[PDB]
């Protein structure tokens, strides 16, 4: 079924991304499994893929920093350019391409810090202070800015 | 011009169809 | 109110992770804020902080270690702690200590490859695969393991 | 032994108080 066809989806582009990432080093993310076949497969097509890849990093390169991905933006891109990939047909190449794609989004939101874990956290902080009386606190006591007169003097 | 996410899309499926073209066989 | 203060809340902890970063450097995500009053708030809390900071390092690393967050449990954790923290009342040092844990937390989850953006875009990859008919495809052309022939022979 | 959530919590707290010994006066 298809079903199965995804979720042996999941270890193929895993062990694509952890391959792939091994061949170009030279993200603590990639380097993080357990497979079989499946391990096998994606291990093969990030190999053979290789020579093909390298040629096209410098555009992709620019092409990434142009769309500037985010966290916050990366299914709506990932989805319009999945559906324009395949929109004149399916081959085991494009099929390869959308892991490539997949790899390649992954690595340019990690590394250049888009992956927007702080903004996460800082929503989790305000939402603490909001919903857990700390802001009530800090208001009694003249606001953020009275913190100005600690270490002041 | 040609919008990034466009652009990306054309290019992924040039570099696919090189990759079917050089092992689809 | 304690909504303003929950707004101001925003500022005072993205330059107070902005400056912390910058006094223990020898995370991208904590370099890239233009601010006023609270920006100045988030600095100093940094900055007459640091001795103290610094002496909590190594058991903090041993403790976050030892809790393995990650971005799917990054919320769970940081609310049960900042209620306990808090739990026996509320004074300014205990207020810097959440921003200083949320700084902890938010590097720590980075720079550990926990930030799950990977297995992320592997959610997208499989729900495209699944949802815009490319497992159907595999499936007929014989599944994954098929693709063991690309390269062989 | 103490959960890693608990001990955290609880070394916050310690270092908070620090903090507040230290500066506010």
């Amino acid at each position: 079924s298809e079903e199965q066809v995804a979720q042996d989806t999941e270890e193929v582009f895993r062990s694509y991304v952890f391959y792939r990432h091994q061949q170009e080093q030279e993200d603590p993310e990639m380097v993080t499994q357990p497979s079989s076949t499946m391990g096998q497969v994606g291990r093969q097509l990030a190999i053979i893929g290789d020579d093909i890849n390298r040629r096209y990093d410098s555009e992709f390169q620019t092409m990434l920093q142009h769309l500037q991905p985010t966290a916050e933006n990366a299914y709506e891109y990932f989805t319009k350019i999945a559906t324009s990939l395949f929109e004149s047909g399916i081959n085991w190449g494009r099929v390869v391409a959308l892991l490539g794609f997949g790899y390649r989004l992954a690595l340019h939101v990690y590394q250049h810090g888009l992956t927007g874990f702080l903004g996460q956290v800082t929503r989790f902080v305000v939402d603490f202070m909001l919903h857990h009386s700390i802001a009530r606190w800090i208001a009694q006591r003249g606001g953020w800015v009275a913190a100005l007169n600690l270490g002041n003097g | 011009d040609m919008r990034p996410e466009i652009r990306i899309a054309q290019e992924l499926r040039r570099x696919g169809d090189e990759f079917n073209a050089t092992y689809a066989r």
